[PDB]
């Protein structure tokens, strides 16, 4: 079952954490957005229907929905998860734990503008994320945090080409149906210590992300 | 395009 995150107790530390995110967003010319956003110029909210997912989509349970809403409310009142955005010479911006994060803890929703994959065929963004994979490829959707987004777009991925790379993975990106809509969330897959860098698998489903050069 | 992706079944 999903567990809510435990925000750092010192308010100064939460301030620092949010500051590191604000500066990274600024560097990438982005605004902060902790929800999926829709528009008629791209993909209307009505296109996001989990029943369109080829082969079906797992449904988030009432209990885990309650936990998701607790976490969302915490973020809005200023209790963010204990995470620091830090520049790394090899990886660029990366995300690391700034407090303990237990196995099964909700980390973040992957947010940004939602759009049709067919509309992003020629897009250079390095942070596109699958939202809905439909039988008809012209109905499939992607999340694009190129203009708006949150901390999730800064999390690193593993090298899918090395025997040792999977050993680094300490969280997982999953897609769940919530009130009938697709949603993408990140969850810890083991206990994570302070200072530890977060990594998930960019190629969970489709293998559309090149990682042979990753550290 | 380069696209990250996640499963829609199988839990965590
Ligand atoms: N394990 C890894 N090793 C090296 N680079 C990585 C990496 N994981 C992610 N990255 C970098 O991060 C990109 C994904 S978007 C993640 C945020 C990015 N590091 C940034 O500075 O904005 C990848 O294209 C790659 O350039």
């Amino acid at each position: 079952r999903l567990l809510p995150f435990v925000s750092s107790e010192d308010p100064a530390q939460r301030l620092k954490q949010m500051g590191t995110l604000a500066s990274a967003l600024t560097e990438l010319q982005m605004e902060f957005s902790d929800d999926l956003t829709y528009s008629s110029g791209m993909a209307p909210r009505s296109a996001n229907q989990a029943r369109f997912e080829e082969g079906g989509m797992q449904v988030l349970t009432k209990e885990d929905i309650e936990t998701l809403e607790q976490c969302r409310a915490m973020c809005k009142r200023g209790d963010c998860p204990p995470l620091l955005v830090v520049f790394d010479s090899r990886e660029g911006f990366t995300v690391e734990a700034d407090g303990q994060i237990k196995d099964m803890t909700f980390i973040a929703e992957y947010t940004g503008d939602v759009d049709y994959i067919r509309n992003r065929e020629h897009d250079d963004c390095d942070s596109m994320m699958t939202l809905l994979l439909a039988k008809d490829p012209s109905s499939s959707l992607v999340i694009c945090p190129d203009k708006r987004g949150n901390i999730a777009r800064f999390i690193s991925g593993i090298n899918n080409h090395t025997l040792d790379g999977k050993k680094k993975q300490n969280c997982k990106c999953v897609r769940y149906s919530v009130n009938g809509e697709c949603r993408v969330f990140l969850v810890a897959t083991r206990d994570i210590a302070k200072g530890e860098r977060l990594y998930y698998d960019y190629n969970g489903y489709e293998h559309e992300y090149p990682t042979q050069h990753f550290v | 395009a380069a696209r990250k992706s996640a499963p829609a079944t199988g839990g965590v």
